[PDB]
């Protein structure tokens, strides 16, 4: 059954500092004891992140633009987002993608969906069990169907502060959705915790559609569909050049944006992080 | 240069085997005018359940496509023939099957597996649900079916049989269990290459030799030896500080091999001169 949220309040659009996040393993190649300049879609350092906080009845989950790729990050205790809707118009006019976590597994289908105008995760809030994913009722012209492993998912109103910080990287690349995941164990209350963090690949998804937009699916925490306190974040992947440092283990320890300041492009030039006092010829203009 | 001698081809564990026990050993097959378009795709059509068996009379490919099956979305077209119609499951061969029941071409076909179903299809009095066409207004074109029991007339008159110049096109095969070999039923499946592929050719890791290789996507000459490079679980193969490939995780057994060059180098000749000697020591 497609129903909507009722107590929909006004959005946030809070700006954040993207300080040292969004770095990931782009290929499936092992390199170590090295230093590697390359260009791909990336998060610009210290850039603006639009934050979507969930305060008492703010259902801050519109259809959000995607265009090449996005960053989902969320300081979570109750995991109030467990779903995303990929596509152009999302409805059963064209082929769209739903990736949701029904508290049992991650179920993924790419079909023409009869979407709700405000889809949500039906959860009894003080009991903590997800009852139904009130997202689509019918699916048509299905092209790919995925079911993850079954796992028990904490879906209650968690008290205390946010213990989980997932990082997500979503890329529409030539029929393929690439889904990457990172994690920080956190204990935070406020804006956006700074820190270096990496991601790893999980998914190559031959869904095969146009994805210009995406829809964030909140979890409805109701005892009438309701909330609990969380926040989540939207960033943009941009086609720029990074130089990345691999340890002996082939683990990213350190990387540098080229676009930040002329200091940074200099570091990209000489292929080092330690630059002597002097004057250095760099790129012309 | 030292010329390599050896071949290390390794593939992963073979992906999804085609249900040959449930398509090429299935319980429900039609006649030959109406082949069952058993759609199989994204699979490994290896014939391996069936090529090493004693059910099958023909093994006729155009099950040697255990080697060379790698084609498009192949519908595993399946059917039941007369004993004399066993030989005609081939390209051309202008008999009852190719003219009126189902014409076969000589490009997009796999293997004819014609196995004995005397105690599955036939009775002591005759299986009369299986019919063949022996007359039609025009012979068939390749991969075409004709299910219609057409009120046949050999000169174009409108026909309601059994009136004048009116025949029935579908003749019964006559599947007995107490007849000779020529009127025994074979359940047969023939591939129509309309995506499935074949199995994986996989062999030894001949370590510490100058060999050729072909892993799952990586070719060349090399010297293979195990390594201590801690790959991550998502990692296909490794590259050096420069951009050449030097290490690979084995696609079947996940061993982290090292890849070295095969060998080469320069040669000097050391000599005291032609006026002193004619032996030299090479370097
Ligand atoms: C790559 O990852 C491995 C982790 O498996 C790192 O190896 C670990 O490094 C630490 C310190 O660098 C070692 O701790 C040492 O332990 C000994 C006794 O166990 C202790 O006496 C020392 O004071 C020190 O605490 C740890 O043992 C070692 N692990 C292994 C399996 O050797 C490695 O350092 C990473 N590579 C780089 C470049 O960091
Ligand atoms: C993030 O966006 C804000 C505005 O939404 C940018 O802040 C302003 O930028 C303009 C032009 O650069 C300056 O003239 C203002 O002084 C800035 N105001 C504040 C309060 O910072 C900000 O520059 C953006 N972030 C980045 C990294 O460019
Ligand atoms: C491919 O198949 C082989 C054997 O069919 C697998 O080898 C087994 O590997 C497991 C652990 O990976 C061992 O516990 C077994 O002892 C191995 N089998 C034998 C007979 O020794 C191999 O793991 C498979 N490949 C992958 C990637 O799983
Ligand atoms: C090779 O060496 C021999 C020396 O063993 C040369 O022969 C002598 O050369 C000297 C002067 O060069 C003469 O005085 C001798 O009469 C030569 N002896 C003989 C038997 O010929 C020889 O000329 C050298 N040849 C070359 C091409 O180097
Ligand atoms: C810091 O860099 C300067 C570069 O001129 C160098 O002279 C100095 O030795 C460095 N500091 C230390 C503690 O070595």
């Amino acid at each position: 059954r497609c129903t909507t949220f009722d107590d929909v309040q006004a959005p946030n659009y809070t700006q954040h500092t993207s300080s040292m996040r969004g770095v990931y393993y782009p290929d499936e190649i092992f390199r170590s004891d090295t230093l590697y300049l390359t260009q791909d879609l990336f998060l610009p350092f210290y850039s603006n992140v639009t934050g979507f906080h969930t305060i008492n009845h703010t259902f801050g989950n519109p259809v959000i633009p995607f265009k090449d790729g996005i960053y989902f990050a969320a300081t979570e205790k109750s995991n109030v987002v467990r779903g995303w809707v990929f596509g152009s118009t999302m409805n059963n006019k064209s082929q769209s993608v739903i990736i949701i976590n029904n508290s049992t597994n991650v179920v993924i289908r790419a079909c023409n969906f009869e979407l709700c105008d405000n889809p949500f995760f039906a959860v009894s809030k003080p009991m903590g069990t997800q009852t139904h994913t009130m997202i689509f009722d019918n699916a048509f012209n299905c092209t790919f169907e995925y079911i993850s492993d079954a796992f028990s998912l904490d879906v209650s109103e968690k008290s205390g502060n946010f213990k989980h910080l997932r990082e997500f990287v979503f890329k529409n690349k030539d029929g393929f959705l690439y889904v990457y995941k990172g994690y920080q164990p956190i204990d935070v209350v406020r804006d956006l915790p700074s820190g270096f963090n990496t991601l790893k690949p999980i998914f190559k998804l031959p869904l095969g559609i146009n994805i210009t937009n995406f829809r964030a699916i909140l979890t409805a925490f109701s005892p009438i569909w309701g909330t609990s306190a969380a926040a989540y974040f939207v960033g943009y992947l941009k086609p720029t050049t990074f130089m990345l440092k691999y340890d002996e283990n082939g683990t990213i320890t350190d990387a540098v944006d080229c676009s930040q300041n002329p200091l940074a492009e200099l570091k990209c030039s000489v292929k080092s992080f330690e630059i002597d006092k002097g004057i250095y010829q760099t790129s012309n203009f | 240069r030292v010329v390599p001698s050896g071949d290390v081809v390794r593939f992963p564990n073979i992906t999804n085997l085609c249900p040959f026990g449930e398509v090429f050993n299935a319980t429900k097959f039609p006649s030959v005018y109406a082949w069952e378009r058993k759609k199989i795709s994204n699979c490994v059509a290896d014939y391996s359940v069936l090529y090493n068996s004693t059910f099958f009379s023909t093994f006729k490919c155009y099950a040697t496509k255990l080697n060379d099956l790698c084609f498009s979305n192949v519908y595993a077209d399946s059917f039941v023939v007369k004993g004399d119609d066993v030989r005609q499951i081939a390209p051309g061969q202008t008999g009852v099957i190719a003219d009126y029941n189902y014409k076969l071409p000589d490009d997009f076909m796999g293997c004819v597996l014609a196995w004995n179903t005397r105690n599955i299809d036939a009775t002591s009095t005759g299986n009369y649900n299986y019919k063949y066409r022996y007359l039609r207004h025009g012979k068939l074109r390749p991969f075409e079916r004709d299910i219609s029991n057409v009120p046949f007339s050999p000169d174009g008159k409108p026909c309601t049989p059994p009136a004048l110049n009116c025949y029935w096109p579908l003749n019964d095969y006559g599947f007995y269990t107490t007849t000779g070999i020529g009127y025994q039923p074979y359940r047969v499946v023939v591939l129509s290459f309309e995506t499935v592929c074949g199995p994986k050719l996989s062999t030894d890791l001949i370590k510490n030799q100058c060999v050729n290789f072909n892993f799952n996507g990586l070719t060349g000459t090399g010297v293979l030896t195990p390594s201590s490079k801690r790959f991550q679980p998502f990692q296909q193969f490794g590259r050096d500080v420069s951009d050449f490939t030097d290490s690979v995780r084995d696609p079947k057994t996940s061993e982290i091999l090292d890849i070295s060059p095969c060998a080469f180098g320069g040669v000097s000749v050391i000599t005291p001169g032609t006026n002193a000697s004619s032996e030299v020591a090479v370097l």
